[PDB]
């Protein structure tokens, strides 16, 4: 039940809510207030989705999909059947996705740590809000927002894009797709570095930061070090999702053509929208 | 703020640091560089120094070639017009010989022959860079983790610009140097193959593409949450369990079931990472020559 | 089906691997126990990893994991139920004790050593030549807790010097000794530092280094888990 230095940890408070009353673990799970409030929603939401299974004929998880309301619909409410599951199930998902993160600031307080994990957990939480709230409350109607199923919300994402051409040409799009592989980039990077260090030749003893240094500095010139790597990684994943929610959030809200035109603002420029030659000219 | 150690508040400097020796060759060590007080914020301050030789010549120069070669290209196309060099600049692309010339290397320059030869140079730049990778760890005693993850990344970037091509029967079926371009050869590829949202290979890249993301921010963020305990500094604390590596791991007992060592976390690290153009390659490999409907194949399941 | 037969034996691959990964995190912490210190009857789906070696540099050893393990200090604990899984509570003061967000480690009771076997960690003042280079220098400034009180004031900047970085300050207290404060647990202002995690009458109990100009491992455990207690058991005199 416990690892072998964990007893001098599991001691009383740090609770936000319900002072010592849900301040206890099942095996190794911590509860505390927002564990039950997790589990409710959870529960409740894992219920709608059997329910719509139902409605719906198959129990294959990989036909299963609750979409949400027609267009007609725009913001209101819509029977269970034809929508209104989809409505309940965001809800729910919704309050799970921000207690556990309520949940993850308790066992920051009961451990002594700082708060950067909840944080970091609640970029993503917000990248699903532009999907499913943000972005098709701005447009009008909920239908804009993905279904859930495991391979339409694929075709949802196929749709979506096309509508606007090759969305690659989104520069929000561009951006965040850097920060992506610049950050699967640096953690194999970091990953090697450390098992390099800590694994090195046979014949060796083990290497000291100081090899870790000395090989970024011999590879390229420059080391980072220990603290910034690690504040690098935090700063580029948590920008790919920014960068991510941002591309979509002004996406049919204050850009509705192909984004290939947007590149425009570049080509028929006054010093040179019209000396023949090149591709443009 | 209760301080969140993201950016540092006091910078300290001393003397540059020259670095380990172990079996280096210092001659080809430069001088160290300045130090930089704006990345003092963030990481470390000191520049350099670097270690050169042969194969980092070699890597550099031949590097320097190909970006030339497409450069000149570019200015090629602009009809040796700064003006229409700049506005033109994302537009230009260096294309692949054109399907008739197979795999001959008989292409007239201005018809893919360039294309080629741009291709020779960034095929040296990048192996011999892999074997400075290589020769750096080995010279300094260190395992050989850095060289071969990187050599995941290069076995995606062969797929697409040669052993498919190889494979395909022609080059004029590789990845065109040019910023758009390449973006519309990627769309293109995809429409072709019959939606690679239905290759599963793909759907594995990324969920790897997001669960790097996904880990880098859960361990970004555990190291600065202990860094109060001195969390990241990793190898003391894999030689000698400090509360930092105990509370990171109680966090995510407590909050997931399960949780990593400090050594261990690294592990998955390497893996999710190097797991991403893993399986893209073979995704990549496996259209066209195999499969030539992504779509159509998943609705027999295979 | 060559694409069928691709995939099917990449989640083979993907499965032995993923138990690998699991195994070789179970090289710390493992056996799991029971609340009485016995060893638990479940412990899971997957092995223990066989030993593996690690040689530490400079003479200090060997290290082998996983391998028979202790706390090797009283834990200051009661259990606050018959059953499994409820909090157990101090018998005596937490922060002094080091249970809970105050805990320590008992590691080595000797300094981290840089790649050349020179001290890690250093104080300012004895490591030639380094200096404040960016923000606000806290040397000599007054350093104020929680309660708004003056404990004390800074005389020195502890450096990591491979990594050229503040790890402490160095704070004088009105009895004349000093102590280390982690860098990371304070706020430096323009005119003073101030100290959220303690009030001004606990700082003398954040624990001292037997060397003036040394810190040992188990001391940066003791001194680092003392200060950040303080947010859970020095909240009392955390001023309204
Ligand atoms: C993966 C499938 C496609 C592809 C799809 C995309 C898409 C889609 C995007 C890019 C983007 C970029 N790609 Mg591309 N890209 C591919 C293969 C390549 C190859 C190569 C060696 O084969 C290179 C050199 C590049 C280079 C680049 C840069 C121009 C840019 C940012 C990369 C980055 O952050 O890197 C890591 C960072 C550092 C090393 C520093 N691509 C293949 C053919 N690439 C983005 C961009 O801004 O394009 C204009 C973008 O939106
Ligand atoms: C034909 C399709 C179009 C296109 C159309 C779109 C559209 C449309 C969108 C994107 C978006 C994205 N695209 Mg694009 N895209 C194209 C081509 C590309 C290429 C490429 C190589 O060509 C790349 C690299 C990308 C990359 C990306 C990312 C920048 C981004 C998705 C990440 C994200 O938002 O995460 C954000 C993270 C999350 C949503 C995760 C949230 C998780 C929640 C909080 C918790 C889940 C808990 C879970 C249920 C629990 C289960 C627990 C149990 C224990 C199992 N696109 C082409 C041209 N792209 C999307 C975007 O930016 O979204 C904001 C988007 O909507
Ligand atoms: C991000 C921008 C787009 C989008 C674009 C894509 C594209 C494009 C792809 C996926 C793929 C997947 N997406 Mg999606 N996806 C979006 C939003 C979501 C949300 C959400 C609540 O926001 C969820 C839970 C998922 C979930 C998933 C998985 C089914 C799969 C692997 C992801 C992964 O490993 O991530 C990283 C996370 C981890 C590695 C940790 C483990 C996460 C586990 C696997 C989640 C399982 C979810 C479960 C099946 C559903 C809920 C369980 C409930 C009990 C009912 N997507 C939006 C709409 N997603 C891929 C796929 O289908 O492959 C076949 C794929 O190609
Ligand atoms: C219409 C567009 C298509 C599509 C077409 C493709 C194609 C085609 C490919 C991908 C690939 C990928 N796609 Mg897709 N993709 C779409 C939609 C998506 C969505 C989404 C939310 O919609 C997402 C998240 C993704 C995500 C991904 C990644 C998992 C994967 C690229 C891995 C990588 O790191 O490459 C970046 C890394 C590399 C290319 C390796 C580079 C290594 C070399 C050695 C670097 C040399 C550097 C050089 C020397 C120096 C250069 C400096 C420069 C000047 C900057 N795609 C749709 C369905 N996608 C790739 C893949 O593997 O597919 C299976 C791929 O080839
Ligand atoms: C912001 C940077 C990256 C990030 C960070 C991040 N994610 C995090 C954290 C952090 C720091 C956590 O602390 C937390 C965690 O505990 O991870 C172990 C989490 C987490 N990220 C998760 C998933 C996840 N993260 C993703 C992405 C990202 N996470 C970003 C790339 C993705 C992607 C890219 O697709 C996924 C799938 C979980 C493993 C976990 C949060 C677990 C959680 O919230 O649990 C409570 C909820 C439940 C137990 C179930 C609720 C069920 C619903 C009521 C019903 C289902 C609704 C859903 C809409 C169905 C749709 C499925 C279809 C789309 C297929
Ligand atoms: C595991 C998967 C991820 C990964 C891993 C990875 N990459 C790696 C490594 C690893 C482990 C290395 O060890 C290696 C390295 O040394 O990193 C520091 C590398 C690296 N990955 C790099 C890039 C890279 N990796 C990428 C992707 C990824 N790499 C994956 C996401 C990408 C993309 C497209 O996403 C890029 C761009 C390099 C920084 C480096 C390999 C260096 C190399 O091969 O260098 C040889 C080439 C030169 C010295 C050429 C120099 C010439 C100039 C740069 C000019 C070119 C400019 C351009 C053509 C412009 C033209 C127009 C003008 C005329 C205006
Ligand atoms: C340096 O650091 C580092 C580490 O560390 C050293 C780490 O590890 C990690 C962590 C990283 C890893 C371990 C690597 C692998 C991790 C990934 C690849 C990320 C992906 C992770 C997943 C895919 C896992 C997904 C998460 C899951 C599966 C969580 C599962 C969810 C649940 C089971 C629900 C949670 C349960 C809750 C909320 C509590 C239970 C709910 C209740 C309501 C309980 C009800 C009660 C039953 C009843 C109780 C009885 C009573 C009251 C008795 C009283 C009465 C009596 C009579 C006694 C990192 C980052 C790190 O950098
Ligand atoms: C010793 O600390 C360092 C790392 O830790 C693993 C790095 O990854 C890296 C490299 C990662 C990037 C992308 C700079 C550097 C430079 C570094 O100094
Ligand atoms: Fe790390």
């Amino acid at each position: 039940a416990l690892l072998s230095f964990e007893r001098k940890y599991r001691v009383p408070g740090g609770t936000l809510v319900g002072g010592n009353l849900f301040d206890f673990w099942v095996g190794p799970f911590y509860v505390g207030f927002f564990g039950v409030a997790t589990f409710f929603f959870a529960a409740l939401g894992i219920i709608l989705i059997a329910w719509s299974a139902v409605l719906q004929g198959t129990w294959n998880p990989q036909l299963i999909s609750v979409y949400p309301p027609a267009l007609e619909y725009g913001l209101g409410g819509a029977p269970l059947a034809k929508g209104g599951l989809w409505q309940i199930i965001t809800i729910c998902a919704t309050g799970a996705f921000v207690s556990w993160a309520l949940r993850e600031v308790e066992i920051c307080r009961k451990l002594g740590i700082g708060y950067h994990i909840p944080f970091a957990f609640a970029f993503a939480i917000l990248a699903y809000l532009t999907l499913v709230l943000f972005r098709p409350v701005m447009m009008g109607a909920w239908g804009y927002a993905f279904p859930y199923g495991i391979w339409t919300h694929l075709d949802w994402v196929s749709n979506t894009g096309y509508t606007y051409g090759n969305f690659h040409y989104n520069p929000a799009h561009m951006i965040a797709i850097s920060f992506f592989f610049t950050n699967a980039l640096a953690l194999a990077l970091h990953g090697a570095l450390v098992l390099s260090a800590a694994n090195p030749e046979k014949g060796k003893e083990m290497r000291t930061p100081d090899h870790e240094d000395t090989f970024f500095r011999d590879l390229v010139g420059y080391s980072i070090g220990t603290l910034g790597i690690h504040r690098l990684g935090l700063l580029l994943s948590l920008s790919a999702v920014f960068f991510s929610a941002l591309c979509m959030i002004i996406t049919g809200t204050i850009w509705f053509d192909q984004w290939v035109d947007w590149w425009q603002w570049w080509v028929k420029l006054p010093w040179w929208a019209n000396i023949p030659g090149g591709i443009n000219g | 703020a209760e301080y969140q150690n993201i950016f540092s508040q006091v910078q300290v400097r001393g003397p540059a640091d020259l670095g380990m020796t172990e079996d280096v060759n210092l001659a080809n060590r430069s001088g160290v560089g300045p130090f930089s007080t704006l990345l003092g914020w963030f990481g470390n301050a000191q520049l350099g120094p670097i270690y050169l030789g042969s194969l980092g010549v070699l890597s550099l120069f031949s590097g320097l070639m190909w970006f030339f070669t497409i450069g000149i290209w570019f200015w090629y196309q602009a009809g040796w017009n700064p003006a229409v060099f700049l506005r033109d600049l994302f537009f230009f692309s260096l294309e692949p010989p054109a399907p008739e010339y197979g795999l001959s290397f008989a292409a007239p320059l201005k018809e893919g022959g360039l294309w080629l030869i741009a291709s020779f140079f960034m095929f040296v730049a990048v192996w011999s860079w892999w074997g400075r990778t290589y020769l750096r760890a080995q010279a300094l005693g260190m395992g050989k983790h850095t060289a071969w993850a990187f050599l995941s990344a290069i076995w995606l970037w062969m797929v697409l610009g040669f052993i498919r091509p190889i494979l395909m029967g022609s080059w004029s079926e590789a990845v065109p140097y040019g910023i758009f371009s390449h973006l519309d050869w990627t769309n293109n590829f995809s429409l072709v193959h019959g939606n690679l949202f239905y290759n599963p290979f793909h759907g594995l890249s990324i969920a790897f593409l997001y669960g790097s993301a996904l880990l880098f921010a859960m361990h970004g963020a555990t190291i600065l949450a202990v860094s109060r305990f001195g969390g990241e500094r990793e190898l003391e604390q894999i030689a000698d369990r400090g509360t930092a590596a105990e509370r990171a791991a109680l966090f995510w007992r407590w909050t997931m079931g399960f949780n990593a060592t400090m050594e261990g976390i690294h592990r998955w690290a390497i893996w999710m990472a190097v797991l991403v153009t893993l399986t893209g390659g073979i995704g990549i490999l496996l259209s066209g020559t195999v499969v030539d409907n992504w779509y159509v194949w998943g609705q027999n399941h295979g | 089906d060559l694409a069928s037969l691709a995939i099917y034996s990449f989640w083979i691959f993907l499965a032995g691997l993923i138990y690998y990964l699991q195994t070789e995190n179970m090289r710390e912490g493992y056996p799991l126990e029971n609340e009485d210190g016995t060893p638990a009857a479940n412990q899971g789906p997957f092995p223990l990893p066989k030993p593996k070696t690690f040689i530490l540099p400079h003479g200090r050893g060997t290290l082998t994991v996983p391998g028979p393990e202790s706390e090797d200090r009283p834990i200051a604990l009661a259990r606050t139920a018959v059953s499994e899984g409820f909090p157990h509570a101090p018998t005596g003061d937490p922060m002094k004790d080091g249970v809970g967000p105050a805990s320590w480690v008992a590691r080595r009771d000797l300094p981290e050593l840089d790649g050349h076997g020179h001290n890690k960690i250093k104080p300012m003042k004895a490591a030639a030549g380094f200096h404040v280079s960016a923000g606000k220098n806290p040397i000599g400034l007054p350093v104020r807790g929680c309660d708004l009180e003056i404990a004390g004031k800074v005389v020195d900047i502890w450096v990591d010097i491979p990594e050229q970085m503040a790890r402490f300050l160095e704070v004088e207290l009105k009895d004349g000794s000093t102590r280390l404060l982690p860098m990371q647990m304070v706020k430096v202002q323009s005119n003073r530092v101030h100290v959220n995690a303690l009030s001004s009458d606990l700082f003398a109990g954040i624990p001292t280094i037997k060397s003036p100009t040394e810190v040992t491992l188990l001391e940066e455990d003791k001194i680092c888990g003392y200060v950040a207690g303080g947010l859970m058991y020095a909240a009392p005199k955390r001023k309204s």
